[PDB]
């Protein structure tokens, strides 16, 4: 049981830290956003152009790392 | 459409030569016709691996039997090689021979010129015992079919 | 325009009568989505392996190899009393037979990627008996239909020997119907 | 059409040059193998099947010393596994061997067309230089006849348990 | 065109013959990937190896040195025997001979397992030369195999290599 | 043994396998004899027996819990539990992978590489399907000659 | 059988659908002849 | 470049960015973005299509 | 003129030039291997079981007074001390190497051509006439390998019987 619920915890500290450093590294750029950096830390989105962009931004990706957090810390 | 199965790389993009190399028709008992270098049919042909077979089956003769023979005793005694105690290599008195390369005692295999031994002979079982196609003590097919035909229900 | 094997059915459009054996039977049409020559070539592996089956079955019940590990006259029990090293070892070596007769060409991508290789044609001829063009056809021709006839017989005696639970000469000379 | 089968036609491998060719190849051996091939075959197997009768038959009439002893009255093939056990059938078969290499050499020289099938060249005493024809003719035909003759024999051992003289004797 | 090893298969590119030791064997084709003097100097490297370990597998069943004599006849009983104090003189023996190649690999050039070690003058004749350079090449070869070999029938057996041939337990019992 | 005990001696597994037959058996002794009920509770027994003694037989080592437990560490006592299972999942996979990727290059030099991702080719699909089975050697042969990693300057990258 | 037919056959959908109903068939199958199979039996 | 050659872009901010495109057409006007690129891939807003300059393009082998 | 086995063509390596030619190669050692090699091992061989035939006589009678008399020369071996025969191995190494001036592989043994089995040893100068030295170039080969047999033959039947050569021959048993 402490192994597979260790295993359980090994999963939300990489999926949280999955979520943290792809808005990190991603935060100046993407291929949908090239100039993120323009725009900054925390806009809302970039309109319904390029198939949609919501949640586009780094401030986005640690709304959703905060949801994983608290699974993580439960 | 595409017929499957080609066994051309090109047809499924896959990687492959530009040159194939041509196949000569030279064959080796024992061996394969394919591309070979230049005189290797010639240095190594079905002669070479005939006759090479044949010096293996000679050597093959003593070595099946192999042990030391004695007379001192008054009557032929056989002694394993390892018996024997090699000097001048410290701890190891008794040293790998050729019962090493080929351990026919420790498998229970008894080795002669032949392949086979007496202890260790091919064995022939006789299938049919005392049956007859037909009308014999065993029930055959064949007396199947008969007594089918010849039944009453 | 029709079979020659199935009068009703039309001739398989890719069967055109070069292979030996052929009598235009493809009644569901397998050769049209799969190359004949990899269609071949798998027969004469599956009719010659099934030719030594045949022969194997046949003869290891009269005649073994010393010892009690190989003294089995029912073959489905020779298969599990045989030594298993023994038998891992012939395993691997059909693998390296494989690999090395077909030249390291074991895929259908690449099995017949040289044009030299011909549907069957593994370079086997150790005495050269399939050199004579006059009896190269009948050779070939009587190597297919054995193939074919081995494999039905090697399927019919594995399944007798399921049923009857008895070596297949010693079922058809001590026959007993099946019951239930 | 094949002299010795007239209804059936002339086994093609079969040119008649050969001692002891009278077309007779029902089952087109020939066609299969090389002849020269079944050739060294034939003339190895009468050769061995002549010494086997010849042997056979004087081992009816007389048996060396010693050899009784060893074999204990055992005849033809109870003799063969008795001499077996004693070592002598290995001493027979390592030499035998020892000719069979170079006869392998010689297989290949025939094959390779540089040698006659069966020509080892040995005649000593040179019979073999009047009518050279002739001797192989009656070689081969002997050969045949004692490899027919062998048959017989050790198969009425097989029957009966008595060797050829003593089963022409009792029978 | 055609390489010497597989005679059906075409030469690998990169291995044409005139290295030592190239028969054009390379079924995988490391060659075309990874530097070949690279592979050649650790081919070379694991052919020393493995020819001193193959030697060393099998010198201790015939002789030991009298501070030795307790540990065992198996390799790898006396490899745990040993202790560590010796184990770490052989490691920082080891290490400053592979200080030297750590510069000729990483700050120098020259034939692959140059190390300019030839005291006794053996390689100054050519021919001589490259008799021995593919003969240290070869045995270099069997000896990794007889090595490996080894290491697991001393697994297996929890012996010697010759006191298994002399036991004559050639054959596994299963997984230790 | 390595920290457990073998499941074949121990109490737990006995009084597990007890208390699986008696809840069977009292869920058959309400059915009359014959009755395809009581023939299925009598197999479920049949089947409960079998597989705890083919478990204890196995070597495996069950707990304080009664239950089996895994030694996944390498031990080639216990390769059963883990190891060779992970190498039959790994050839599996990689069988998988590697026609995957083979079609998907096959489909790529097409006429119509969406067409037929969308509506496959079976015929070439199977052939893939067949090559599958000696992925390891194709792989690695595909790595070594180039035509697997892709070189970093023909891949398509976000602006930093 | 009809061209368009055996390409609505070999659809994605279908394919995906009767590949996994054999693999489930499989393991089923696997599942009933060899069952509680936890481990590799050696 | 040319007309009909393969040309990979280099263009950061391109969707297409270290991808090989077609050129459709090069005009000598003296635009700032000359060269035409058609590309198999679909960008996001669903172009196939685009103008770069010759500084952004560098033909493949 | 006359070919040892007169139903197999003459070798086409054997040219006569070498002495006791007499076109006997059956399996055709000479079309795989360099004949100069396979002649100096011939004669190697030859010396070494002539030298072995003599001390098979030698030993059964007359043993030094060092050493300890085995049963049999076979026996006087095992008897000996084993640094002894170190001794003997090492300098028997010792002279190969000198010999040959350490060219002692086939790549580089014959690289200066020397005739096979020439090793410079002339002390007494029998070898200076032309004529005499065709003659017994002859007489060396045909009595090593008559001597190579002949030692086979001794070390064997000594092995079966437990008695020198001469001891069997005047008291003759039958193995059975
Ligand atoms: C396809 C085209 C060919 C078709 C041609 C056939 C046309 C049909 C003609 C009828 C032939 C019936 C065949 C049944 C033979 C049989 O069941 O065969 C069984 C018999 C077995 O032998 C019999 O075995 C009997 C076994 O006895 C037992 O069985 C007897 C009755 O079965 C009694 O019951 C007896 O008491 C009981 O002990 C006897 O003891 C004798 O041995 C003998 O009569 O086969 C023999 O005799 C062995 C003879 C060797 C077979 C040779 C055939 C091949 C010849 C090719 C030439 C090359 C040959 C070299
Ligand atoms: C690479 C070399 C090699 C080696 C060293 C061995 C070693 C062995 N094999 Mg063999 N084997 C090999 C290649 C080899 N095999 C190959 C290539 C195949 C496939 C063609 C086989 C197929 C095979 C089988 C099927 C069996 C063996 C068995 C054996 C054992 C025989 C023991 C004995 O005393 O037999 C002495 C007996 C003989 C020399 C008689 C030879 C009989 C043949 C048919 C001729 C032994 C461990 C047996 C085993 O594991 O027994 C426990 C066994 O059953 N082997
Ligand atoms: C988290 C760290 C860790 C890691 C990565 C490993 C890794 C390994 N352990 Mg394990 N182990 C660990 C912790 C770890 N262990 C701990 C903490 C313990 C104590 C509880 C053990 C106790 C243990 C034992 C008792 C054994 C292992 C063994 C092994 C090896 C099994 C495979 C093998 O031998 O392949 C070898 C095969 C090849 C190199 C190639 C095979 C080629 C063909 C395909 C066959 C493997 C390298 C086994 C071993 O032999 O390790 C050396 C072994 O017996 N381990
Ligand atoms: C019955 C038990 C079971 C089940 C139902 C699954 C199910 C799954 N496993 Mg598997 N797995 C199992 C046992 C099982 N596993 C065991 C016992 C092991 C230990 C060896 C693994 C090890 C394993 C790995 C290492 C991975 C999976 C993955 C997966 C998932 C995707 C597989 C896939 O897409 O294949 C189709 C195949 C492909 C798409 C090809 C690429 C991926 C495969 C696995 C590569 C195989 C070859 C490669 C060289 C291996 C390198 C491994 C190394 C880096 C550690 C899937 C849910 C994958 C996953 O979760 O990805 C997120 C994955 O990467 N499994
Ligand atoms: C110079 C060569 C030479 C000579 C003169 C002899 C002489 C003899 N050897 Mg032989 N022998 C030789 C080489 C030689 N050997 C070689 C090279 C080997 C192989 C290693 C042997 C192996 C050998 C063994 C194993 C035995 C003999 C024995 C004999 C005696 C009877 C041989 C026999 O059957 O006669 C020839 C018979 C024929 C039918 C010839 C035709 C005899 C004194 C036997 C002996 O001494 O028993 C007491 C005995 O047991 N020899
Ligand atoms: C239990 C049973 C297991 C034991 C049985 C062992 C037999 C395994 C056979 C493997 C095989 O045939 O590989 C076939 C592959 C073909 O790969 C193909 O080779 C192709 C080129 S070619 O075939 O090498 O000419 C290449 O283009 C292609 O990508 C590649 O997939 O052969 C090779 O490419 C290299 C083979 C490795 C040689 C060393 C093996 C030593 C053992
Ligand atoms: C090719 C043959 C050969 C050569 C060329 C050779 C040359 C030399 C030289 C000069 C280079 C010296 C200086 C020297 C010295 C010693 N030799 Mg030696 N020797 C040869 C052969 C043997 C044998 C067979 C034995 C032997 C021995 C000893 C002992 C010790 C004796 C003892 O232990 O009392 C000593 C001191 C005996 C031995 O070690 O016995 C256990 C012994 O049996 N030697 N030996
Ligand atoms: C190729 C080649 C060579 C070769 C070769 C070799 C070794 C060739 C070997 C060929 C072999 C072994 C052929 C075997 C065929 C068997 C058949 C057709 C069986 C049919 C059984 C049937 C119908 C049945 C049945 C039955 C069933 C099911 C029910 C039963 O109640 C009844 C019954 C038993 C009748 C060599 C080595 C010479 C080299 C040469 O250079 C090239
Ligand atoms: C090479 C060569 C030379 C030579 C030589 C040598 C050694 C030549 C040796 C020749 C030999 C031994 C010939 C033997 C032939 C035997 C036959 C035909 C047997 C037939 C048996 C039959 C028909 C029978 C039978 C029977 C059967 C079936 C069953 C029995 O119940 C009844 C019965 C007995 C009737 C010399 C040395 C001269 C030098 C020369 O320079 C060249
Ligand atoms: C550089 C240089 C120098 C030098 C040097 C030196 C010191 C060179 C030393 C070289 C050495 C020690 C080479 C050793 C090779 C060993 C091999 C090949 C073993 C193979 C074993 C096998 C195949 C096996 C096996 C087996 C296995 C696995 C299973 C067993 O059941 C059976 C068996 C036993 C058969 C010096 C110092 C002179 C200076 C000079 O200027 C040049
Ligand atoms: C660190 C540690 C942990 C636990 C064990 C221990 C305490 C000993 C310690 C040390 C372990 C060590 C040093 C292990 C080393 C393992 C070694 C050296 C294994 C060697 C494996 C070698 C293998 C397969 C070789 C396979 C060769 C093959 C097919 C050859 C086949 C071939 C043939 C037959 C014809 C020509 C072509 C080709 C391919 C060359
Ligand atoms: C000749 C040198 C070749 C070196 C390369 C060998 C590499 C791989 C060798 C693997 C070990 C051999 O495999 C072996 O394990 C089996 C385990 O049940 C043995 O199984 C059997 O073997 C013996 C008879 O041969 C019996 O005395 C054993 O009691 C029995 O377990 C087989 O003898 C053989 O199959
Ligand atoms: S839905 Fe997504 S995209 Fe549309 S507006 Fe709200 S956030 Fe921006």
């Amino acid at each position: 049981g402490d192994f597979l619920v260790h295993h359980a915890i090994a999963l939300g500290l990489h999926t949280t830290a999955l979520i943290l450093v792809k808005g990190a590294l991603d935060a100046r750029g993407s291929k949908l956003m090239p100039d993120k950096k323009d725009f900054g830390y925390s806009f809302p989105c970039d309109g319904p152009g390029r198939g949609g962009t919501c949640d586009i931004s780094a401030w986005d990706a640690f709304y959703l790392s905060m949801f994983w957090m608290l699974n993580t810390i439960g | 459409a595409t017929v499957g199965f080609s066994g051309v790389p090109s047809d499924f993009c896959r990687p492959a030569p530009t040159a194939f190399p041509a196949e000569p028709a030279g064959m080796t008992v024992f061996g394969a016709r394919g591309p070979r270098a230049e005189g290797h049919r010639d240095k190594f042909g079905s002669r070479h691996a005939a006759v090479s077979l044949a010096c293996a089956a000679l050597l093959w003769q003593p070595i099946s039997q192999a042990g030391m023979y004695s007379i001192d005793s008054g009557s032929l005694a056989k002694k394993s090689f390892s018996e024997m105690e090699v000097p001048g290599f410290g701890d190891a008195k008794k040293v790998p021979t050729i019962e090493s390369f080929f351990p026919f005692t420790k498998n229970g295999f008894d080795a002669s010129p032949a392949l086979f031994g007496k202890d260790s002979m091919i064995v022939f079982e006789n299938p049919l015992g005392k049956c007859g196609a037909y009308a014999s003590s065993c029930h055959t097919f064949l007396d199947e079919m008969g007594d089918m035909l010849k039944a009453t229900p | 325009e029709k079979s020659a094997s199935v009068p009703f059915l039309s001739k398989p459009e890719k069967l055109d009568g070069s292979m030996a054996g052929d009598v235009g039977f493809d009644p569901l049409g397998i050769s049209y989505f799969i190359d004949v020559k990899w269609l071949r070539e798998a027969e004469l592996k599956h009719g010659r392996i099934c030719m030594l089956a045949t022969a194997g079955i046949l003869v290891q019940e009269v005649i073994h190899l010393p010892g009690p590990a190989f003294s089995s006259k029912f073959a489905l029990d020779a298969w599990s009393t045989a030594p298993r090293g023994g038998m891992v070892q012939i395993l691997i070596a059909i693998g390296l037979i494989e690999m090395v007769s077909n030249r390291f060409a074991i895929t259908a991508t690449d099995m017949f990627a040289n044009p030299n290789r011909k549907p069957g044609d593994l370079g086997f001829d150790p005495l050269s008996l399939g050199a004579n063009p006059a009896t190269r056809a009948k050779y070939e021709l009587s190597e297919v239909i054995h193939g074919r006839a081995a494999m039905m017989g090697l399927s019919g005696m594995i399944h007798q020997m399921i049923v009857s639970k008895q070596p297949v000469i010693d079922q058809l000379l001590n026959f007993k119907p099946v019951d239930a | 059409m094949s002299p010795s089968i007239p209804f059936l036609k002339k086994p093609d491998a079969l040119d008649g040059t050969a001692a002891g060719d009278i077309g007779f190849d029902p089952l087109g051996f020939s066609s299969l193998a090389d002849i020269k091939f079944l050739q060294e075959a034939e003339i190895k197997h009468c050769r061995i099947a002549m010494l086997a009768a010849a042997g056979s038959i004087a081992q009816d009439i007389f048996t060396f010393p010693g050899y009784s002893a060893l074999t204990g009255g055992a005849k033809m093939t109870a003799a063969h596994d008795k001499l077996v056990a004693t070592g002598t059938m290995g001493q027979i078969l390592f030499w035998v061997s020892f000719a069979e290499v170079f006869g392998t050499v010689a297989l290949f020289d025939t094959l390779d067309g540089k040698r006659a099938p069966g020509d080892f060249k040995f005649d000593p005493l040179g019979m073999g230089k009047k009518n050279m024809a002739d001797m192989q003719l009656k070689e081969i035909k002997n050969g045949r006849l004692a490899m027919l003759g062998i048959a017989g024999m050790t198969h009425g051992y097989f029957i009966s348990g008595k060797g050829p003289l003593e089963l022409l004797g009792n029978f | 065109e055609m390489s010497k090893a597989i005679p059906f298969a075409e030469r690998p590119a990169k291995l044409d013959g005139k290295i030592p030791g190239d028969v054009g064997f390379d079924p995988l084709g490391f060659s075309d990937y990874y530097d070949l003097k690279y592979l050649r100097e650790a081919e070379i490297k694991h052919g020393r190896i493995c020819m001193l370990g193959a030697l060393g597998w099998l010198f201790p069943e015939f002789a030991k040195l009298p501070q030795f004599a307790s540990l065992s006849t198996n390799p790898l009983k006396a490899a745990t025997e040993l202790g560590p104090a010796g184990w770490a003189q052989i490691f920082i023996f080891v290490g400053a001979l592979e200080s030297f190649s750590y510069e000729k690999i990483y700050y120098g050039d020259s034939a692959p397992g140059d190390l300019g070690f030839d005291p006794l003058r053996l390689g100054k004749n050519p021919v001589s030369r490259a008799h021995y350079e593919v003969a240290e090449i070869k045995n270099g070869r069997l000896a990794m195999i007889g090595l490996g070999g080894m290491i697991h029938h001393s697994l297996l057996t929890k012996q010697g290599a010759i006191e298994q041939i002399m036991s004559q337990n050639f054959y596994p019992s299963g997984f230790p | 043994v390595a920290g457990l005990t073998p499941c074949k001696d121990s109490k737990d597994f006995q009084r597990r396998l007890d208390g699986s037959v008696k809840k069977l058996k009292t869920r058959l002794a309400k059915y009359e004899k014959g009755t395809p009920p009581a023939l299925a509770l009598e197999k479920q027994i049949e089947r409960t027996q079998a597989r705890f003694e083919r478990y204890g037989k196995a070597g495996l080592l069950c707990g304080t819990d009664g239950l089996p437990h895994l030694i996944t560490d390498g031990r080639w006592s216990h390769s059963g539990e883990f190891v060779i299972p992970g190498l039959f999942f790994l050839y599996i996979a990689g069988w998988i992978g590697w026609v995957g990727r083979s079609y998907v290059l096959f489909a790529r030099e097409s006429d119509k590489p969406t067409e037929k991702e969308i509506i496959l080719d079976v015929p070439a699909a199977l052939s893939f399907v067949s090559t599958g089975f000696i992925w390891p050697v194709s792989a690695f042969k595909e790595f070594t000659s180039g035509n697997l990693i892709a070189d970093e300057s023909e891949i398509t990258v976000s602006p930093r | 059988m009809d061209s368009n037919f055996l390409k609505y056959l070999s659809t994605a959908p279908v394919l995906l659908t009767v590949w996994l109903s054999f693999t489930a068939g499989l393991v089923i199958e696997a599942n009933r002849f060899f069952p509680d199979m936890l481990y590799f039996p050696m | 470049v040319k007309r009909g050659s393969q040309v990979r872009i280099l263009r950061k901010e391109s969707y297409w960015y270290q991808d090989v495109g077609t050129v459709a057409t090069i005009d000598t006007s003296g635009i700032r973005y000359p060269v035409v690129v058609r590309f198999e891939k679909v960008s996001y807003s669903g172009v196939n299509t685009n103008n770069f300059s010759l500084d952004e393009v560098v033909e493949v082998v | 003129d006359d070919l040892a086995v007169p139903f197999l063509e003459r070798p086409p390596m054997l040219d006569g030039s070498y002495a006791g030619d007499i076109g006997f190669d059956p399996v055709g050692f000479s079309n795989y291997f360099d004949l100069r090699w396979l002649r100096e091992a011939e004669l190697k061989h030859g010396r070494v079981c002539m030298l072995g035939v003599v001390g098979f006589l030698v030993q059964e009678f007359v043993t030094l007074p060092m050493f300890s008399n085995g049963v049999t020369p076979v026996d006087d071996f095992f008897v000996v001390p084993a640094t002894g025969l170190w001794q003997i191995f090492f300098t028997i190494g010792f002279v190969e190497a000198f010999s040959n001036g350490f060219k002692l592989t086939p790549s580089d043994m014959f690289a200066d051509d020397r005739a096979p089995g020439d090793l410079g040893f002339d002390p007494l100068g029998c070898g200076k006439d032309p004529a005499a030295l065709a003659r017994r170039q002859l007489v060396e080969v045909k009595n090593g390998r008559l001597a190579m047999i002949a030692f086979g033959g001794m070390l064997h039947q000594q092995l079966l019987t437990k008695q020198g050569v001469i001891e069997q021959l005047t008291n003759f048993k039958a193995i059975m």
